């Protein structure tokens, strides 16, 4: 065996995994954030850290100010993704970057400087001596199993939709919205004051996302749901905060997640994600429909609320005609899904021939990566 | 079992063993042996003499304090030194060496390790 | 001398203490997960026979 | 690179993801607890407060009485 | 014509404001102040008085306990907010509370039960036959005169923006910052210490603010007022407290409502108030944006010292992109406005439809504000 | 008085030792019931997904 396996990188908005190449888990899983001190510090002797990267900014959220690198898919600031790099590289990983190939992902529509940048820093700065691009969602594909079906990823920075049939996809079928996890964590700190609970900065923020990913779900019927909640307190949890004070959110549990399938709470105009899956159905042709309406895979960490399943297959099974079959496949794991067919994808002896090695990047500047990938 | 966290786990103790054993073959020039890498490294005297030892260049003294805060001078020291020698390091601090943070003092000997040679 | 002991025994005493409540806290979470593991047991079970 | 690179960073051997047949039903860390402490739905717009009511059009409200004084 | 003016109170954090409808300026203004004994009465014959309420505390405020029913926007002690509306009620206005409807202004972010408690002791103790809950940005809008801009108003308690174009309000850019005069207030409390006064009690707390509404002022430019008053004494003022002691502010002018523009001086995170304006603006669709930047509309009284509009515009001017115009629109009178609005509110011709009857109340509880009320 | 202090620190100690224990025991034997309620659970998932 050649072995010496590339190494498999999942950047997205919300966290950031890496691991080994023909591996069924990731190595590292931390979050994307970078902090940098806000007060200021009086303790001589005291050792100086300019800036905190991962998991140990996360654990002193109380005199940092967290910023996030990436929002909504592309990469706004370059210093800071070059730091999480750095530490996903070296103390996360422990290797050497030169003697690896590495693979990225990124989402469908995004402004091709952002794709040129990224080979770019991976070329010259790490000496990496091959890298990939790919698209998450085929990756995700890829880990379900099955060559034909479509693919919903809803990550922390965008939520996309594309239709593959027999390993061919249709570019002018692919849909993206731009409303993921975030808009969620900041419409439930919007909502969150009508109780008296008001959380402003950005560690309370990332309390509030906390709060989010521990007591929410998604109601089959909205309607009935806010009658029940309204009549009785049968539908009330309690969560505690870090400084001991426990709060009560009841009737906002599943208001936070509906706001998934009715985009008119946040002010946007654009439909749910059930009509995009839908319209990105029938944007396909006429005999592949069929088939992608049993082959529906969900991904991604935004779409793990509990009930979302059983949620759109009634919603599109509504929209649908009612003689074809609705069937939503969605896996246990689809938090890690994108991540899994990357490693499948490393994996295979074909694949060895679609690395971006250092003699064509030296040749053709840093605009290879269009031709090259997708 | 958590199989992310046992993976990291199992990659990490044959880590550990293959880069103590690497710094005690150093550091038996002087007459100097750890035992365990996480306990040995917080005092910050072990690494000013691997650091002298492989720089073969001299440090300043460190103190002879048993507070915190002498421990969190002897790891600064050494982290600054490293920070002359053109080493990059982000996110490492003294405090993470002292309250004994295990992917950042595997990083940081990871780090030695692939700069010198 | 009698002094210096009493400081130690003290510091022992509340680090026994750390160690009972974290031990109780995981002992909640056990219990929780194992009553919240039964009753989704008997609803996959009902779908099984229908 | 003492030792070979290969060696001193313990790249695994064997392709764990090989031996598996179906990821689909796979779960990583086993369960998750959690301790305390027809027809599709139309969309709906937020109302409005301009106009006091639509409940019959071709209605002229400035010859209604107003409606604290309704006794 | 069997008409009667309905009453406006305007009820903020700082001040009380009182008067009849379709009037050009309120009847009644007074401080929202309660407060007690706490000392010793030995004078026996004497009348006893349990609490003091508005000026009559602020005159014998040197052995009293100055509290405020109402803080950061949030009324918090609702026995001592009864005293203030009925002494509002029977010594300012003199009319009985029963005849006429009342018009209430709030904060537009703030605790959902407020609301609900300011309807049932409104219609229960006072027993009005209608009352109506708006907010006070709004109604500055009103006082305008136009019909599309964007209000931003800093009371003693809280500040909010909000953009409105041709009438329809957008919620989502709704934007409410915690920082007002109180806070200032305090600062300057703090920053006064290093002159060496110490003002401790709330004696001292009311001397203060009529110190920094005396002597306070905004720089154009922070780094040339701070070189110009280190490089002479030139700006230096003299200020003679109760006592008659002499104490001379100096530099401190300028540094307290420096704080309403870097909020770092505080400990806060958020940003400063041309920002806050700044992002709610273009938080807005594209279209509107441009008419917005030519309506902006200043209102409150914190919105008062000089040299604020002109730092304002240059701020904003520095934000926005170097082809619009931007006017910053702040009327003399803007310490009223909001009362000035109510006044046109209730004298409209269509707003007597919008009042809550008594009948509704019975019917639906104190919940029905939450449908009737924006 | 300052013996009076030793004596009532060790008992207090020796029963907060022996609390700890008790606690650590229950926390096994509650694990090990976790695992088998989660094999049940795993065997009628796979015959309802046949
Ligand atoms: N158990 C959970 N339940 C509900 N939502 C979750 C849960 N875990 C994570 N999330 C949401 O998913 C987001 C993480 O998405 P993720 O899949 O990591 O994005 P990406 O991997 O594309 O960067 C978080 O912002 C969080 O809001
Ligand atoms: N002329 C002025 N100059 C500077 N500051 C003022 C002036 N008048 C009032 N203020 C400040 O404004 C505050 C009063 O705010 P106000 O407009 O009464 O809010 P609200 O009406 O919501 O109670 C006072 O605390 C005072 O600090």
């Amino acid at each position: 065996d050649d072995d010496i396996a590339a190494l498999v990188v999942d950047n997205g908005s919300g966290m950031c995994k890496a691991g080994f190449a023909g591996d069924d888990a990731p190595r590292a899983v931390f979050p994307s954030i970078v902090g940098r001190p806000r007060h200021q510090g009086v303790m001589v002797g005291m050792g100086q850290k300019d800036s905190y990267v991962g998991d140990e900014a996360q654990s002193k959220r109380g005199i940092l100010t967290l910023k996030y690198p990436i929002e909504h898919g592309i990469v706004t600031n370059w210093d800071d993704m070059e730091k999480i790099w750095h530490h996903t590289f070296y103390n996360e990983l422990r290797v050497a970057p030169e003697e690896h190939p590495v693979l990225l992902t990124e989402a469908p529509l995004n402004p091709k400087a952002n794709r040129e940048k990224m080979t770019q820093i991976m070329f010259e700065t790490f000496n990496t001596p091959a890298m990939y691009v790919a698209i998450q969602a085929v990756l995700s594909l890829y880990a379900s199993g099955r060559t034909t079906g479509i693919v919903m990823d809803s990550g922390d920075g965008v939520t996309h939709t594309v239709p593959i049939y027999e390993g061919y996809a249709l570019p002018h079928a692919i849909l993206r919205l731009d409303l993921a996890g975030r808009d969620l964590t900041d419409y439930l700190m919007k909502i969150l004051t009508e109780r008296g609970y008001s959380f402003t900065t950005t560690a309370e923020r990332e309390i509030v996302r906390d709060i989010k990913e521990k007591l929410c779900y998604v109601a089959l019927d909205f309607e009935q749901e806010m009658a029940t909640a309204a009549s009785s307190s049968s539908l009330e949890k309690s969560y505690e905060l870090p400084d001991g004070q426990v709060i009560t959110i009841g009737n906002e549990r599943f208001r936070c997640p509906e706001a998934l399938f009715q985009p008119s709470f946040l002010g946007m105009e654009s439909c749910g994600i059930h009509e995009t899956t839908f319209n990105s159905i029938m944007k396909c042709d006429v005999d592949i429909r069929k088939d992608l309406y049993a082959n529906t895979v969900l991904s991604g960490g935004t779409t793990m609320y509990p009930g979302i399943a059983d949620r759109m297959q009634k919603e599109i099974t509504a929209l649908a005609p009612s003689t074809m079959k609705i069937k939503i496949i969605a896996p246990p794991e689809r938090k890690y899904s994108v991540w899994i067919g990357g490693s499948i994808l490393a994996s295979l002896s074909t694949f060895q021939q679609m690395w971006i090695s250092k003699q064509e990047y030296d040749e053709s500047g840093p605009s290879i990566v269009h031709r090259k990938c997708f | 079992r958590s199989r992310i966290k046992a993976l990291a786990d199992e990659r990490e103790v044959v880590q550990k063993k293959t880069f103590t054993k690497w710094v005690n073959s150093h550091l038996a020039r002087v007459s100097c042996r750890i035992t365990d890498l996480y306990k040995d490294l917080r005092d910050g005297r072990m690494l000013i003499k691997l650091l002298e030892v492989l720089s073969g260049e001299m440090l300043p003294k460190p103190t002879k304090g048993k507070m915190r805060i002498h421990c969190l001078e002897n790891v600064d020291k050494a982290l600054q030194f490293l920070k002359e020698q053109r080493v990059h390091l982000e996110n490492m601090g003294s405090h993470d060496i002292v309250d004994g943070n295990h992917r950042l003092v595997l990083g940081l000997i990871w780090t030695i390790i692939l700069r010198f040679q | 001398s009698l002094n210096r002991r009493i400081q130690l025994v003290e510091e022992e005493l509340d680090r026994a203490q750390e160690r009972l409540a974290t031990a109780l806290q995981k002992l909640e979470e056990a219990e929780k997960a194992a009553d919240e593991s039964e009753r989704g047991m008997k609803v996959i079970e009902n779908r099984a026979l229908k | 690179q003492v030792l070979g690179y290969k060696d001193l960073a313990a790249i695994p051997k064997d392709k764990a993801i090989l031996d598996i047949e179906r990821p689909d039903l796979m779960i990583y860390e086993p369960h998750f607890t959690y301790s305390l402490l027809t027809t599709g739905t139309p969309r709906t717009s937020l109302p409005h407060f301009h106009h006091p009511e639509t409940t019959r059009p071709d209605s002229n409200i400035y010859k209604k009485p107003p409606i604290y004084k309704q006794r």
